[PDB]
């Protein structure tokens, strides 16, 4: 009995000590993970400005040339 | 998560970094040395190289960190008001603080000055210290040999189920700072150059020095051998008929002169071999000074089966510091690879973050229990003082 | 969220721009222009009132935000307060059912600078939900604006304020926080003016600075002397002082840019960073100006062959030279390309693109369903916390 | 009013930043956050003169 006992005891610790290094790892995991995320999303947000900032030239020039045309055509 | 937000610092014997716990980069790197000039009068802060480039008399530069990696004077370390006061701006008394080397245990009086600083002086609410090659290999690795080549020299440190194993660390003296010395004693000819005079040395090391460092290669094999080899070859080549890859040019130009320097592709491998074999420097150093030999803090790690313990480390070796983003890891595996034939070896490294990683490492401040660190409170401090 | 209701705040130092509503066709340069202070008349018993005017004299003028930087946090906010309201007001006289259309759910954006505290940030968060009673807020970096206004991933800020510039380097669209600098502007034009030009005094000096014929060389230049108007009507003449005085600030502005350009570590990025150079400002606007940075920036920094021993190498070949290449990432400097398709802002100049960016960014932001990158009042109900979940 | 006009456009908690104690019961120390509150815790300008022109 006092044997088990002293023996569950240290398993006890022993679970605490990998439970631990277990839930620091699992944290590690997750911060890691976001960080992946925060990044991605970031260089998402870029790349799509780039897209509509293509639009509002093709946009514009639409614009002008409609403009120019009846510009250059009439008085 | 926990509702707090952590003051994140990192003392290197080179650079400090600090930030909050709630983003992903520090508020800033900067130097950990400063300049006294004189009434005295300290100066912090990385462009704060604009001092160094007046060319004043009177000012010196000296450092806060020494080669253990801690921090030996303190009156100058309470940088933390500059940090503080400039780059967080904050009042020291309202947040956590968590800030970070391996040790064989006795300078562990460190933490009595830490106290000192943190309550007597600061007024810190509280603070945790966790052990940078710890924190690096959490920030997901429990059990790790992590090899941190920084400015100071190489670490080398084995972590075995979240704990560290303090007779098997090992601090080399060979890294960062020397490869400094050798470029300029090197280039010195070239530059027309050939304490007190700390303030060019600095000024230099962290302008023109740091560029021609970043653009030094490690070879991938003992350096000799690679001669002798291509040497050999080159031979036959010639030989056969009737190109050695350490004939290629590398130019680098040299701003406070305007003027050219070349190396041939050796003379570059060249600087790096001397963390490796140090003894070709100078006959004081013996083989086992260098990094390969320096496989002893494995087999230390085997004296608490070895052959067993040898197997986790080398399963999970870590690689980093900003020496190591040199090009050319693939010499630490070959070097540890040789010593040690039967095992396999796997190391990670993070690929972008390793100048930084110890300060990542902290922040990773970022754990979602109360429970998770050990965290001096005054009380602590209280307690301590009792006889 | 309509588009009639977004708001855009842009606070500096000396003036705050401000705009409320996207015009959906193009984009106006913003026409309201308020100066940045408020009076704080103090009130026998300690406390503070904050009014437009210095009411019957009793009120002490505060500047809240001085060199960029908040100095007092609580006028700060009462003179955003003051902004708020009044726009609401105006508003709310001129269509009377506005606060079931055009003020019933107002979106704030408003363009922060690189020097507010966390502190400062968290409770401008707090008083825009709470005082304020705003339901969604975007805190936009000034550096992001820029790049923001043809997005470009890796760049550098070069931001010319009057007395401090800052230099503000752009990696995979997030802001290097640790190679963020100023340095202690314009009115440096001003001071090297008056050692130029001591009869003068300071509203001719500035007159000057402001006029056509004030340039940085690197036809006007052909003419020894030219003529310019004060201020009052009064006409100057002047030598060759009108292509000097802005020597000083472009050759700081540089060594400061090398310093920090040469501390990104990514030698790739690096070279993106040096190929992307954002001017902005003020000062910029002076004729030749950014040219002027550029070529600075080339004479200084670029990396190429010395010109002496490039000599040599071709009196060698006498007896086709091929290209010395370094190692150094370097190796190309130019200005980024500012976007020609926004007719108003060519029309007045981009000294002031920043603002652009965020009339971008919150019509992007405000008219796509994610919440990503704002604050909404869900996420308020973590408090100001809310704000570090939705940094870029 | 002012204040009123806030009021009525744009249609509840709020926040401070106070000291707090965490446990495990308490923990010695305190810290500074932003803990949410329990149930129980001037003038206008005209634009035109700044509008330019």
């Amino acid at each position: 009995l006092y044997k088990n006992h002293e023996l569950l005891k240290l398993e006890r610790k022993k679970t605490e000590a990998v439970a631990r290094l277990k839930s620091m790892n699992k944290s590690a995991i997750n911060q890691y993970n976001r960080r992946q995320d925060k990044k991605n999303k970031r260089l998402k947000f870029g790349h799509r400005l780039i897209a509509t900032h293509t639009n509002l030239e093709r946009d514009e020039q639409k614009r002008a040339e409609k403009k120019a045309k009846e510009r250059l055509q009439a008085l | 998560t926990l509702n707090r937000k952590c003051v994140v610092i990192h003392n290197g014997s080179h650079r400090t970094v600090a930030g909050f716990s709630n983003v992903e980069l520090p508020q800033c790197i900067i130097p950990s040395s400063y300049i006294k000039r004189t009434e005295a009068e300290f100066i912090f802060g990385t462009y704060n190289i604009d001092a160094a480039a007046e060319k004043r008399n009177g000012d010196e530069v000296y450092t806060l960190v020494d080669s253990q990696g801690l921090p030996y004077n303190w009156d100058a370390l309470e940088q933390w008001r500059y940090l503080y006061d400039t780059q967080l701006k904050v009042s020291p008394e309202e947040l956590p603080l968590v800030i970070t080397p391996a040790t064989n245990g006795k300078p562990d009086a460190i933490l009595e000055r830490y106290y000192e600083l943190a309550f007597d002086k600061l007024n810190v609410p509280v603070f945790q210290i966790v052990i940078e090659p710890l924190a690096i290999a959490l920030s997901g690795k429990s059990s790790a040999f992590v090899i941190d080549i920084g400015a100071s020299g190489c670490n080398v440190t084995p972590i075995i189920d979240g704990i560290v194993v303090k007779n098997a660390v090992v601090r080399s003296k060979f890294g960062g700072d020397f490869l400094d010395f050798q470029v300029h004693e090197r280039l010195a000819p070239l530059i027309k150059e050939e304490q007190k005079r700390s303030t060019d040395v600095w000024y230099e090391a962290s302008t023109w020095i740091q560029q021609f460092k970043s653009t030094l290669q490690v070879s991938e094999k003992d350096l000799f051998e690679l001669e002798r080899y291509y040497k050999e070859q080159a031979d036959i080549y010639a030989k056969q008929q009737e190109n050695n890859p350490l004939v290629q040019k590398k130019n680098f130009l040299f701003k406070p002169l305007n003027k050219t320097l070349t190396l041939d592709l050796k003379e570059c491998y060249q600087f790096a071999e001397y963390l490796f074999k140090p003894q070709l420097i100078s006959d004081k150093f013996s083989p086992e000074d260098g990094l390969g030999p320096l496989a002893k803090s494995v087999k230390k790690a085997g004296a608490s089966s070895p052959e067993q313990v040898y197997s986790l480390l080398l399963t999970n070796v870590i690689i980093t510091g900003s020496t190591s983003l040199i090009e050319g890891e693939q010499r630490i595996i070959k070097e540890l690879s040789i010593r040690f034939p039967q095992y396999k070896l796997t190391t990670f490294a993070n690929q972008v973050d390793r100048k930084i990683q110890g300060w990542l490492g902290a922040l990773t401040a970022n754990l979602p229990s109360w429970s998770l660190g050990k965290w001096y409170s005054k009380e602590d401090y209280e307690t301590l003082k009792r006889d | 969220f309509r588009q009639d209701s977004i708001l855009i705040i842009y606070p500096r130092s000396q003036t705050t721009l401000v705009q409320f509503g996207l015009n959906e066709e193009t984009f106006t340069v913003p026409e309201l222009e308020i100066p940045t202070q408020i009076y704080r008349t103090t009130r026998q018993d300690g406390s503070y009132t904050y009014h437009s005017t210095n009411k019957d004299n009793k009120a002490e003028l505060i500047k809240p935000i001085q060199n960029g930087e908040i100095i007092d946090i609580s006028a700060f906010t009462q003179f955003l307060r003051l902004i708020f309201v009044s726009i609401l007001s105006d508003r709310a006289n001129k269509n009377q059912d506005a606060f079931e259309a055009e003020l019933s759910n107002i979106p704030l954006l408003l363009i922060t600078h690189h020097s507010w505290s966390q502190s400062d940030l968290e409770i401008i968060t707090q008083y825009v939900f709470e005082s304020l009673e705003i339901n969604n807020l975007i805190q936009l970096p000034a550096s992001l604006a820029a790049t923001y206004s043809i997005s470009l991933q890796n760049c550098c800020i070069i931001d010319v304020g009057t007395h401090h510039t800052d230099i503000i380097p752009i990696v995979d669209y997030a802001q290097l926080d640790h190679l963020v600098s100023s340095i202690p502007g314009g009115q440096s034009i001003n001071d090297s003016l008056k050692k130029l030009l001591p009869q003068w005094d300071d509203d001719q000096i500035e007159s000057l600075k402001k006029s056509p014929i004030f340039e940085v060389l690197s036809k006007n230049s052909d003419l020894e002397f030219n003529t310019f108007w004060d201020e009052k009507g009064n006409e100057i003449k002047v030598g060759k002082q009108r292509f000097q005085g802005c020597n000083n600030l472009i050759k700081n502005i540089s060594n400061r840019v090398g310093l920090t350009l040469d501390n990104i570590d990514d030698i790739n990025k690096a070279k993106a960073v040096w190929e992307n150079i954002i001017i902005v400002g003020g000062t910029t606007s002076i004729s030749g100006f950014k040219e002027a940075l550029l070529g600075q920036l080339l004479k200084d920094h670029l990396i190429i062959e010395p010109e002496e021993e490039k000599s040599k190498r071709e009196e060698e070949a006498k007896s086709f030279v091929p290209t010395i290449e370094y190692v150094q990432c370097p190796t190309v400097i130019k200005l980024a390309k500012y976007p020609d398709y926004f007719p108003e802002w060519k029309k007045s100049g981009y000294s002031e693109i920043i603002f652009l960016g965020a009339q971008i960014v919150s019509k992007q932001i405000f008219t796509h369903p994610k919440d990503t990158f704002y604050i909404t009042r869900e996420k308020y109900n973590k408090g100001p916390a809310a704000l570090w979940d939705v940094q870029f | 009013d002012p204040q009123t006009l806030i009021t009525k456009a744009n249609k509840k908690e709020s926040w401070r930043y106070d000291w707090y104690q965490p446990s495990k019961e308490k923990y010695p120390f305190r810290y500074k956050t932003w803990l949410r509150n329990q149930e129980d815790e001037e003038d206008i300008l005209d634009l035109k003169e700044f509008d330019r022109r």
